């Protein structure tokens, strides 16, 4: 399979042999020519409203515009001190997207950090990347010290006069990190427990300054829109989100990967074509479209274009579109079992519906998976569903925990029932005293 | 009892150049005490905190907040295997048995040797080449039963 | 029968109340239910508690 | 300011939040994180009203009266069937993991989270796992200190560090095991640092030199006196 640039704009430059592109390959492959239009011939206004034409959505999975983010930054001249973040932390499970892209292409996210930071006025760029990878950390550094030595970073930028400074913080694991306030909160060495908002970082971000948070894929997405223009950009395919995205099915697959597909691409020419379908003898019972924090769907939605507005009112997320495939053998109530276990080891200890009940759905489902639960429980955990919804939770990390388990009640509820055996006992019998045999 | 290094030091101020606040180099301080002792002891909080000049309170929530870094004493080689959803499809758990039919310990706990430290961990990124483990500094992939007892014959 | 001849004899003290057995209910025990620790039970050792997990434990 | 609560008027002032403003007219909501003194976090999610956008409305959206402005013409439910089941599933959230330890307990009638739990109308228990236990710290001659009893509502580290000013109290942990204390043992060396036993909701903090000589706070007999 071939990738042109006008096709793939993110990974046509990649290499066969996965070795990093390095700061010569990459210039002679269209490096920093956008860059260099930018922070020439465009004024960073102009740069903002090129990337507002564009339509380019946030790719961490909420669908926020770009432009609109950038376009919340105040106008004042007193709160010079701006700063640009990039979430390389991708500690969802299921999202390996962003250490394939900047594994052997770290100078494509550099520029894009620069293109971004020079339409913002951000004076220093810190790409919070997570501790495991380490390989990317080590290719970061050195493509960092490569654009360094080469002009292109530091004081007065290719001879316009943007000074920019670039760092990479590397996180310590953490799931809740990924979520913007909190990485704020970790980027300036404390527990990351979320803010509220309003205010939000766009008005007093990082250390009360102004800050923009950005995706990987964004960022990576930035350069192509101000080096191959951006009508060409909103040119790619007809759909209602303009670009090309890291798609690609996991999990039990002839062939797992990552491929960069545009939007509107169904999920089984992902998985019977890119994939190859379902392993020897494994038939396909459900699938994940976004991670491990959305709702699980079955055959039925397989054949939906992955888009935002398409996923949307099909009763899940987009998400990272990084799909994860099911077969009949893993047992649906072992699956969120694990699931609710990472989302409630992963919990940051701040607000009390995730942080004291996830614990108990954890609990439940437990006693579901060894035949020792009680009616009683699917209830509890439909409570815990009704409960953790869209704003009853400090933050936005419950909602996407307790999404697919009631995606697995909705669809998977004979598995269930299944799990209940012993009747409901609470109390043990205290001699003396008769009970309340209530009705 | 403990006294920090001046290589340590000098690590921990040019990280903390980087920033405008002090407070922000508190886990690039505790992941360099980490890296240099392979875990972080009780005086090592207190030495980041006098050192960077933020309470030891803030430290210990911080040090105890990340699960990367270790308050308890671990082995040579802390083995950490991802125990998520996508290394679950993919059988994680046969590899967590043939470890603990080898090391003859449970996760959390270390060999009487001090050898390995067998560890379950958060999702590596690695989940379409399933199941996967972290040792060290590598990350193994594409894992079988049979081959951990040649994987971990090689970490002395 | 605790009719007595004095009045200030029916101020029936601790050593007057305190009896060898359980009585009319005779397994309950508070402190195993009870969340304190005493001697003979420390924490998590009563009924329905988990044992004390460190803040330094290595588990995340 | 004028807001409407459950179907009555009232005049408040627009610059406090909903908390404190429906507080100070004699209407109860419950809440834990809250303090007048300290300020709004959000933490507890107990404090939740029933918000609606106009006067006509049926939906309504759950919302955080203690992170809610005051605003003029606000309308709001209190005793909403939603709101009043989603602060009982709080309060039974917060009662999972507590302690048996009410009769030994030195809070007992003094206790915020015994009349927050009677308050929402949560008196049966459906939760039969286990329940998470925490050892206990040495926290000096005054303090007492009991971290089974605690219910994360970060009352504690934002009095002691952002009102005291003192430096040896923390949170600690992780998404269930957070532990609010010294990192080591000895003594709170604030010199504010007794106002924890009334700044804590629960049995956490303890005024020890009462729990010596311990009596219930309907035995005592109080005066109005001068330190
Ligand atoms: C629990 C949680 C975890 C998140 N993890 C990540 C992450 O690992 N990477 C990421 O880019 N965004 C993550 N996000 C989304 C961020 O809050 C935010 O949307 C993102 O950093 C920037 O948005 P953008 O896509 O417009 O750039 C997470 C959100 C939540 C609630
Ligand atoms: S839902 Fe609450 S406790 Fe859970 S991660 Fe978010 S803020 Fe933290
Ligand atoms: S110890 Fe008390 S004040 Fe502190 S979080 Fe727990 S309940 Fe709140
Ligand atoms: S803190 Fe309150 S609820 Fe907890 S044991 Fe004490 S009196 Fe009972
Ligand atoms: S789920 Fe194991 S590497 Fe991602
Ligand atoms: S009082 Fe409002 S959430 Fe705690």
């Amino acid at each position: 399979i071939i990738r042109t640039p006008e096709t793939h704009p993110l990974t046509w430059r990649l290499r066969d042999d996965k070795q990093p592109v390095w700061l010569d390959e990459y210039r002679s492959k269209n490096g920093y020519e956008g860059a260099r239009k930018a922070l020439t011939g465009l004024s960073p206004d102009e740069i903002v409203n090129q990337v507002k034409d564009a339509g380019l959505k946030g790719r961490g999975g909420a669908g926020f515009s770009t432009g609109l983010k950038w376009s919340l930054m105040p106008k004042d001249e007193s709160m010079n001190i701006r700063y640009l973040l990039c979430n390389a932390d991708e500690m969802e499970p299921g999202t390996y997207k962003d250490r394939l892209l900047m594994e052997q292409l770290p100078h494509l996210l550099v520029e894009g950090m620069l293109i971004s930071a020079f339409a913002l006025k951000a004076y220093r760029g810190y790409i919070f990347l997570r501790g495991e990878y380490i390989e990317a950390a080590v290719n970061l550094r050195r493509a960092i010290a490569e654009a360094t030595e080469a002009g292109l970073l530091g004081k007065n930028i290719m001879g316009t006069g943007f000074d920019f400074e670039l760092f990479v913080h590397t996180g310590a694991g953490r799931y809740i990190c990924g979520e913007e306030t909190a990485l704020i909160n970790s980027l300036e060495g404390r527990r990351a427990n979320p803010r509220s908002k309003p205010p939000f970082p766009a008005t007093s971000g990082a250390w009360g300054k102004p800050t923009c948070v950005n995706n990987v894929e964004t960022l990576c997405n930035v350069p192509a829109i101000l080096a191959n223009g951006v009508e060409w950009y909103q040119n790619i395919s007809k759909s209602k989100d303009a670009g090309t995205k890291l798609m690609g099915f996991s999990g039990r697959v002839k062939n797992p990967g990552l491929w960069e597909l545009p939007f509107g691409t169904t999920a089984r020419e992902i998985l019977e074509d890119y994939a190859g379908g379902m392993r020897d003898g494994l038939k396909f019972k459900a699938w994940q479209p976004g991670g491990a924090g959305t709702d699980f769907l079955t055959e039925a939605h397989l054949d939906l274009p992955m888009e935002f507005e398409s996923i949307g009112k099909a009763g899940s997320r987009l998400g990272t579109a990084l799909a994860m495939a099911v077969d009949h053998e893993i047992n649906m109530v072992s699956l969120v079992r694990n699931l609710e276990e990472f989302f409630a080891r992963e919990s940051c200890g701040w607000c009390t519906p995730c942080r004291d009940g996830l614990p108990w759905s954890v609990k439940i489902l437990r006693a579901l998976e060894r035949g020792e639960g009680q009616p009683g429980d699917i209830e509890t955990l439909e409570q815990l569903c009704r409960f953790l919804g869209p704003g009853k939770t400090f933050c936005a990390h419950a909602p996407g925990a307790v999404e697919p388990l009631q995606s697995a009640i909705k669809y998977f509820r004979e598995e269930f029932e299944a799990g209940i055996k012993q009747p409901f006992s609470n109390t043990h019998l205290i001699n003396g005293i008769q009970p309340n045999l209530l009705k | 009892a403990f006294e920090l290094s001046a290589a340590e030091r000098e690590a921990i101020e040019h990280e903390m150049h980087h920033y405008e606040d002090p407070r922000a180099a508190s886990i690039e301080a505790l992941k360099i005490v980490q890296k240099q002792r392979g875990w972080v002891p009780d005086g090592a909080i207190h030495a980041i905190a006098d050192v960077l000049g933020i309470p030891a309170s803030d430290v210990e929530g911080v040090a105890t907040f990340y699960s990367q870094i270790f308050r308890q004493p671990v082995g040579r080689h802390v083995i950490r295997y991802c125990d998520s959803v996508v290394c679950h499809i993919n059988g994680y758990q046969g590899i967590q048995a043939a470890l603990e039919k080898k090391l003859n310990i449970k996760p959390g706990q270390t060999t009487f040797d001090g050898r390995f430290t067998l560890l379950p961990t958060c999702c590596l990124g690695n989940c379409d080449k399933g199941p996967n483990m972290m040792i060290d500094e590598d990350t193994h992939a594409h894992l079988t039963p049979e081959a951990i007892p040649e994987l971990l014959e090689r970490y002395k | 029968e605790m009719g007595e001849y004095k009045r200030q004899d029916l101020v029936y003290e601790k050593e007057d109340l305190l009896i060898s057995g359980p009585g009319k209910y005779p397994e309950y025990n508070f402190y195993r239910m009870a969340g304190m620790a005493i001697d003979g039970k420390d924490k998590g050792e009563a009924e329905n508690e988990a044992k004390p997990i460190d803040v330094k434990s290595l588990l995340p | 300011a004028t807001i409407h609560v459950d179907g009555k008027e009232y005049e408040v002032n627009g610059a406090d939040n909903l908390l404190e403003a429906c507080l100070s007219l004699g209407l109860d909501i419950p809440y834990f994180c809250w303090h007048p003194a300290l300020g709004s976090v959000g933490a507890c999610r107990q404090c939740a009203v029933k918000q609606y956008q106009n006067a006509e409305d049926t939906r309504g959206r759950l919302v955080m009266s203690c992170m809610t402005p005051a605003s003029d013409g606000t309308f709001i439910s209190i005793d909403d069937e939603e709101a009043k089941q989603f602060r009982e599933s709080v309060v039974e959230w917060l009662m999972t993991n507590h302690p048996h330890d009410c009769p030994v307990c030195e809070e007992g009638g003094n206790c915020h989270l015994q009349d927050m739990t009677v308050m929402t109308g949560h008196s049966f228990r459906r939760y039969r796992f286990t329940k998470r236990t925490h050892r206990n710290q040495d926290l000096g001659p005054f303090i007492s200190h009991e971290m089974n009893r605690c219910i994360a509502c970060y009352r504690c580290v934002r009095y002691y560090k952002d009102y005291a000013g003192g430096t040896d109290l923390g949170v600690y942990g992780a998404h269930d095991n957070v532990y609010f204390g010294r990192p080591e043992d000895g003594t709170l060396e604030s010199e504010f640092s007794g106002n924890l036993v009334e700044i804590c909701p629960t049995g956490v903090f303890t005024d020890k030199t009462h729990s010596e000589r311990y009596n219930r706070k309907w035995d005592m007999q109080f005066a109005p006196s001068i330190c």
